[PDB]
């Protein structure tokens, strides 16, 4: 019923490390008693605790030219449009109308997709290139 | 049978010149130049003299000079006249003009 | 020839629209889009002056326009007026009309 | 022409409705529906104006609305009227008709 037996059972359970089961009571405060904690290699002499919260994937850009934010190389938007495709967005027709809406209410336009072909990449490149679109896939 | 630029055409051929390929939409959305194609509205720039389906009189040819016609996809032959291009069609090659 | 949205069709060429395809059955059942076809139905909305298969006079189309017509599978011509679609035929390619 | 279930085919074109395959022998042995293929016989439901093979004149189609005809087995094309098969043909793919 409380967080320190949750830490005397992960600290008993490693061998005495009251760090090991700080941390692990820490993870469990943080993201729940029935949350996901993963364990993983550490490329440092001390253990550390990394949450991540909202919705994170392992998928990156398409196109490198879509980084507004070269401090990071990465790309930053704030109240942003979101156009989701169960289908790769192929046809310059199909992709029109969504920066047509992002640009006539001046929002930025995150296209999440199955992936995006050339000339959808062209026509998404040059109008961030040339006129100045924020959209990002 | 008019002639453009020291070039008249023979028969019933008619010289355009294709319209300018969009590039930007009504939007305001930039549009790649890859991906415009051929353009199928062109403006008649020179017409031949016809020809002779019907034997005695020769057949003017529908189209006239400053007519815009529609263009099929395929038919038309490039010619270059002051490093400028334009396209030579067949009378009937052409699909319908736009009146106003 | 009578035009439509300032496009005029040249020669025998009959501008048609195709019909509202079908999309709920008369037992109230939701169709799919993407099985719907090509519509065979459509209703002429512009002719052209027509083609002179003799000497001297010219023929005019035989339909004209507000015919309701059937349409071949094959041999029509997509133009594009004002973003909506339209097909461009022959006059020897309409199949029949409805007469009412 | 003469018009069916307000559908009028234009120039030689020739409405027909197929007959009914044959089911059961002279002996009384039943034939299965899918070896039946394609009746050849036909009625004649709907003609058309005709065609102008000759200069001046129209020509009538050689069939009339009510005879018995023998098709090709290829040329027809499928016309859907009141949820109904029917076929059109040419006037000059019929290969002849039944007198009586
Ligand atoms: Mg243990």
């Amino acid at each position: 019923t409380t967080p320190e037996e949750i830490a005397q059972v992960a600290t008993i359970s490693a061998n005495g490390d009251k760090e090991i089961g700080n941390i692990i009571s820490d993870a469990m405060k943080k993201v729940g008693r029935k949350g996901v904690i993963t364990v993983k290699d550490g490329k440092t002499l001390n253990d550390e605790l990394e949450i991540i919260e909202g919705m994170k994937f392992d998928r990156g850009y398409i196109s490198p030219y879509f980084i507004n934010t070269s401090k990071g190389q990465k790309c930053e938007f704030q109240d942003a449009y979101v156009l989701l495709s169960e289908k790769k967005i192929s046809s310059i027709q199909s992709i029109v109308p969504a920066l047509e809406i992002a640009n006539a209410h001046r929002k930025p336009l995150v296209i999440i997709a199955e992936d995006v072909d050339g000339e959808a990449l062209s026509t998404l490149v040059l109008n961030r290139l040339k006129v100045g679109l924020q959209v990002v896939a | 049978g008019q002639a453009f630029r020291k070039f008249l055409p023979l028969f019933d051929r008619v010289l355009v010149e294709r319209s300018a390929a969009e590039t930007v939409t009504k939007g305001g959305i930039m549009l790649p130049e890859k991906s415009q194609g051929k353009v199928l509205q062109a403006t008649v720039v020179a017409v031949g003299s016809g020809s002779k389906g019907k034997g005695g009189e020769i057949q003017p040819v529908s189209v006239k000079v400053g007519d815009k016609v529609l263009l099929p996809e395929y038919g038309g032959t490039k010619v270059v006249l002051d490093d400028k291009d334009y396209f030579l069609f067949r009378d009937g090659d052409i699909l319908g003009k736009y009146v106003d």
